[PDB]
């Protein structure tokens, strides 16, 4: 494309509920920005009583 | 004489001075820091001004 569009920043009103297998987050928790953004770890117990 | 090639290109304007221009640029890539030089296509010919 010769010339794009300068899209302005947008305040985000959504909330992101990621879903992932724990080793998929083992490679994604290295960022301190991940800890700052996603603060609620909803972890599913692999075994029920 | 090309009208596009001789025109002062507005970059910004200061209706202010309190506060001073505070430009937080977290995505400091070269196009986002120094600006873009977009082109116009004239029959497959790249042109700029």
């Amino acid at each position: 494309a010769p010339a794009g569009l300068e899209v302005e920043p947008f305040p985000i009103q959504m909330q992101v509920i990621l879903v992932g297998t724990p080793e998929a987050f083992e490679g994604l928790e290295e960022d301190p920005a991940f800890s700052e953004l996603f603060r609620i770890r909803a972890e599913f117990s692999p075994t029920l009583p | 004489l090309d009208p596009a090639q001789w025109r002062p290109n507005l970059l910004t304007s200061s209706s202010s001075g309190t506060p001073p221009p505070i430009v937080y640029e977290p995505y400091a890539t070269a196009p986002r820091l120094f600006g873009r030089l977009d082109y116009l296509v004239d029959r497959g010919v790249w042109s700029t001004n």
